[PDB]
């Protein structure tokens, strides 16, 4: 059990395919689903959780293994995300308002970060790759920043007028900030209502799928320009009911967690 | 054992008393031209012959 | 062994030479030598047999010697010469088979198959006649110890070995770096495979190394050596080491550079190749070390940036081949080839007459369980099945 | 230790004595443990 | 992984993985208010930076997190860094407190939620305690017996209940392994959690900055044990001791070595 | 060879024999064996050298015969005989330091050397005495190839290997599992160490496994097995595998119950011994198997519990270890032992004499890396040298 490290892996191409973990998967592992308040709000019933989870029941996964958790909305959802179960399903209502938001959720949920700390009073900061970003969460962050030169002087702004700063959030629950991967920069930030932490994209989380419930796909996860992927965990449905979206995930739940994949880290 | 060699793409292996061509040993000619002292060919095979 | 070699030669020459027509002149030696040996049998009872299905049969030889008075042979002297040379052939052929299916780790070069013993004694010994068979050479050079060789075209020295080797693994399969090799018979297919294309490695490069390990030296060996191989360069679906998950593999086939072949003995390195490819020599050599690169290119037209993104998805995966043929070489030793039928022979008799699993050899004789470990105790059992086999087929085919 | 071991000829002999770096470096190319280990140890006092 | 590791003895091997991540480390110092209270300087963490500097680590790596009190920071610490150092303040009258904070963040856990009102639950082994997390926990007991009734105390009258936590914000409550109890806590104000312990969290460093060893992690009376990352200063002045601190920093680094399991940011996983 | 052998015998037994007053009764048939050498080598011209910094002699024989007139020996006739004696030993010591030099992987067995080659013609075959020494006897015997073996004492078989293997580490390295194991010349010295002493296993037992696997196998091995090995019983502070790092060692050690020795040859089990120590036998083996186990005792006082918790830190390590010597064995092939200056001689005079690197042995021959490549040409040649070091040593040691 040699943890902390990693050994070459061996095997061959006579060994047979094993049994089907599924039917024992389900029962020793637990599913939450994050629906929003429009569902619970359009249903108006109060046993529709015991109803699902003795549907559910029929296709094995037990009673007690199955959890619902609402959300009033996309961005207090965005607003510190804290997914722990086995198996993650996220059902995400499409607006072409909140695109930008709904697509940072996901490129927020769907990977793994490895999320240091930032204060802004002391230093300034740069960016080392093209997956060192900046994420911001709060209830309103109003973000500003100003690029340096070689010489520690601004390009644009000025290091003690805030206002010549460059602004790319105003108001945003949730941000993800990419900037030019080679300068220091100097930010403005409310502190006070919101956190920042500087985060390095590692390997995907192959545990949660998000399922949007209207529009045409356009989540762009990878924030450069030229990949604009569709992953397998990024599902789409169109609706105009919620009870027949329920009843869709309940009867594919074993697609969308062959589609998932317990966790690594 | 002469290693001769151009930046124009001419490369020619030859005898040192008798000069008579030879064919020409990359992974050697490499491993001299690195250590040994190397000259210069204002003299150059063609010409020398 | 020496005499029924001879026995088995002097039986097919006899039946060669000895034609309606010939001339005395080219047959005389050979006649003395056949009624040599009769004089030498004619007296001895044998036995054959008794192991599995095979008859237990009682050899009794009588017969007459052959006239060396004519010039010409006739048809009343070839009829007497196939009455008298069948039984003879039936003889040596059930000692063949009844040597064949007998083992034993104690003196396994010593003879089994008691009237090859009896014919081992030292009164059978006026039989030899010419022992030129390769196989027959080689066993009296290593009675009197000399270094032998068997030629090889194709040899069967690699036991079937399909396989992978993954070096940066997850449970989702979906960013791999590792290698693959199919080792069978007499050729290699090796192929070092990472979805990243070495984005994040050193330099831009990932290295690949498999070594291969023979259990025999091997020399002279010709070897075809190409890029690109095959079998590993097409979509797959393979299971993981522990047979409970599954992953998917879609390649795109590169060149491998920093390419090093290296032809070991005893670990001193003997033979080196860097960058050629086609027809090489190996000249003595008990392991191979191929040691290669992937190195991302620098400069990507559209169409291929398109397939190495600096994200995790990785839908094409970078790959690197390299297939060997030893195409012939010599050994010390004695294997399988894909010219001789020894080995058919051997394993067509056992499988006939329904021999129980010996102490020895593995059941059936696949020849990957019997390759894997060429102990003495085998390859000497080896040797000599693979000698009666030569000299029966020599009669028989 | 080399001239027993890993014996050696008039020229290399010569050259090693006047330490000459074409026979040194075919040496530790040739993977030679006798000067790799002495080199090593330089390194290990060139340190600091 | 399962797989096993070779060696030598002889060797000198100087192959080894090479990589990149955040920028070779990253500290983060967690302070009392009473230190900069007492200091009464807005450029001191710019000067420790710089301090730090020359112990070899960049600008953009060394962070304080001002913590005003012992619970105030016992309650949820989230600890999200590459090494964490913890300065700890000596008093007689939280021992309790500053050993429960210690056993929790120098030690790796692995909690599960607990509902009290639908079940009743129990610990295996000596490492399966109950950690409660809040702004005033007050936690009762009962334990049961075989025949699912109660052992000095009643189901109903909670009052019967045999208390172990009053006005505390961090508990970890162990009691009798084998039994099981009913429990009665503040759940409007604190969460318990059934946690497990497991190997050591190296990536934390407690000083006592004051009075001499106290802190029993173990919570069986016979180790009172004592680790390398657990260190004790003397102090009468706050900046004698970051200098300290900083000019005693690579010890520390020496003492502390970065997770293997996962990386996570508060002092426990959650495995439901 | 066996001239070779024939001179060097003689002439010791000529020295040995041959001394002033002895009587003509007890050196009758040396004293013709002698002139029978005298004269087959009268009218030869031998060269010997040109390898190296060993010089090059030429030598021509013209002495004269012993007298076979008198009854008892007197010093004048002593005198001449070993005045002819000491020539033919400085020549045969020649032959010898010539013919310990030379390599080759075609036919090691046959000589070079050429003065030796010339020796081994049909002429000189008149000189051969007796041979009797276990070396030669067993090189005529593996020439005439039959069941040989040469008897050891504290044999040099197993190759120098300090190391161990973790299968729980961490970087920290508080909490490991593994074995360690010195291989060296006779000795195995092997210890499985768990920091945490079995509490967190099952049944309060963890098991550890040591598998040897000799190149060559011996027979008739005399071993003693002994419990708590020394070199892995004090502080240490060892190395990662990586080098980057290192751990501290400080073992606490403990009896391996359920014990288990498994001497077994092509991975069958030919002995094995359950709970035994001392003195024990092996009738054949190539792979030893030492299966040993660590049981945390269930009963402990006050300081051994206290130093066996339950928590992590675990500052002292539980050991268990073993010991195993083969004190005596017997072996088909050659190797070196604690007993016999054959390796030392040929070492000697390649070192003395500069000898370049050849094909077959290792640059300077050493042990460790001529035993951990021991195919047949190498084994040829190392029985070769180290016989005609058995005759140069019967001679000057
Ligand atoms: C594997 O699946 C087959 C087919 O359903 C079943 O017969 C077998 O029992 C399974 N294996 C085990 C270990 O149950
Ligand atoms: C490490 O590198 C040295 C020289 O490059 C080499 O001799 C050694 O074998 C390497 N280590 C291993 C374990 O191969
Ligand atoms: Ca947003
Ligand atoms: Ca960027
Ligand atoms: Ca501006
Ligand atoms: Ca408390
Ligand atoms: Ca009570
Ligand atoms: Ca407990």
């Amino acid at each position: 059990q040699n943890y902390g490290i990693n050994l070459p892996i061996t095997g061959s191409m006579d060994t047979a395919y094993a049994n089907s973990t599924q039917e024992e998967t389900f029962l020793t592992s637990t599913l939450c689903l994050y629906y929003p308040t429009e569902a619970a709000t359009e249903i108006n019933d109060n046993s529709w959780k015991d109803t699902l989870s003795q549907l559910f029941l029929t296709k094995g996964w037990p009673t007690g293994s199955v959890y619902f958790k609402e959300y009033t909305d996309i961005a207090s959802f965005s607003v510190d995300p804290q997914l722990y179960c086995d198996y993650n399903v996220v059902l995400m209502k499409y607006d072409a308002t909140l695109q930008l938001d709904m697509s940072e959720l996901a490129d927020l949920i769907l990977n793994e970060w490895l999320c240091n700390p930032m204060d802004i009073t002391l230093y300034y900061y740069q960016q080392t790759d093209e997956a060192n970003k900046w994420i911001s969460m709060g209830s309103s962050c109003t973000i500003k920043v100003c690029p340096l030169n070689t010489q520690t002087l601004g390009i644009g702004c000025l290091t003690t007028d805030t206002a010549t700063f460059e602004e790319v959030a105003t108001a945003e629950k949730l941000v993800i900030t990419d900037v030019v991967d080679g300068v220091n920069h100097k930010l403005d930030v409310t502190t006070a209502t919101c956190t920042i932490r500087n985060c390095k994209k590692l390997g995907p989380r192959e545990n949660v799928a998000v399922i949007q419930v209207g529009g045409s796909d356009v989540l762009d996860i990878t924030a450069d320009p030229t990949t604009a992927p569709q992953t397998e965990r990024m599902m789409r449905i169109n609706w105009k009911k919620w009870w027949q979206v329920f009843y869709t995930v309940v009867d594919y739940v074993n697609q969308i967690i062959q589609a998932m994949s317990k966790r690594s880290r | 054992e002469v290693f001769e060699a151009g930046t124009d793409g001419r490369f020619f292996a030859y005898r040192v008393e008798t000069f008579d061509e030879i064919p020409f040993d990359v992974q050697k000619f490499a491993d001299l031209v690195t250590d040994s002292p190397v000259i210069s060919a204002i003299i150059d095979f063609k010409t020398l012959k | 062994m020496d005499v029924l070699y001879s026995l088995s030669k002097t039986l097919k020459d006899a039946r060669d030479k000895i034609v309606e027509g010939t001339l005395y002149s080219n047959v005389s030696d050979l006649i003395q030598q056949f009624n040599q040996m009769i004089i030498t049998m004619n007296g001895n009872e044998f036995q054959t047999g008794g192991i599995g299905n095979l008859p237990i049969r009682n050899w009794n030889f009588d017969f007459g010697l052959l006239g060396t008075t004519l010039l010409n042979l006739d048809a009343n002297y070839v009829e007497t010469a196939r009455n008298t040379i069948d039984y003879f052939v039936d003889f040596v052929d059930n000692v063949c088979m009844d040597e064949m299916v007998r083992e034993s780790q104690r003196n396994g070069i010593a003879p089994q198959s008691d009237s090859l013993r009896k014919l081992s004694g030292i009164k059978f010994k006026r039989i030899n006649f010419d022992n030129s068979s390769e196989y027959i050479e080689n066993w009296n050079l290593q009675n009197r110890r000399q270094r032998t060789g068997f030629t090889f075209h194709k040899p069967n020295i690699f036991p079937y070995s399909a396989s992978f080797t993954l070096n940066r693994s997850q449970p989702a399969h979906d960013n791999l770096m590792g290698t693959m090799w199919l080792n069978a018979g007499s050729e290699i297919q090796v192929a070092g495979f990472d979805y990243s294309c070495a984005i994040n490695a050193p330099a831009n490069i990932q290295q690949f190394e498999h070594i291969v390990q023979l259990r025999r030296v091997l020399t002279t060996a010709t070897i075809t050596l190409l890029p690109d191989a095959e079998r590993f360069s097409f979509p797959r679906v393979i299971n993981s080491a522990d047979g409970a998950t599954t992953w998917y593999f879609n390649p795109v086939i590169l060149r491998p550079n920093n390419v090093e072949v290296e032809f070991l003995l005893n670990g001193q390195i003997i033979n080196t190749y860097q960058a050629r490819f086609g027809t090489i020599i190996a000249r003595n050599f008990d392991t191979i070390r191929l040691s290669f690169q992937l190195m991302r290119p620098p400069n990507m037209t559209p169409a291929v940036a398109a397939l190495f993104p600096n994200a995790q998805p990785f839908e094409h995966h970078a790959t690197v081949g390299l297939t060997l043929r030893i195409e012939s070489a010599v050994c010390e030793s004695v294997l399988a080839d894909a010219s001789k039928t020894m080995l058919a022979n051997v394993t067509s008799v056992r499988q006939e007459y329904a021999i129980p699993v010996g102490p020895v050899f593995p059941p059936g004789m696949n020849w990957t369980d019997l390759i894997t470990n060429y102990s003495p105790s085998r390859e000497d059992n080896l040797q000599r099945v693979f000698t009666v086999a030569s000299i029966r087929s020599m009669l028989v085919k | 230790n080399l001239n027993d071991n890993y014996g050696i000829s008039r020229q290399q002999a010569f050259n090693l004595l006047r330490s000459d770096p074409r026979v040194l470096r075919e040496f530790i190319n040739q993977d030679n443990p006798i000067i790799r280990n002495r080199i090593e140890q330089l390194i290990m006092q060139c340190r600091l």
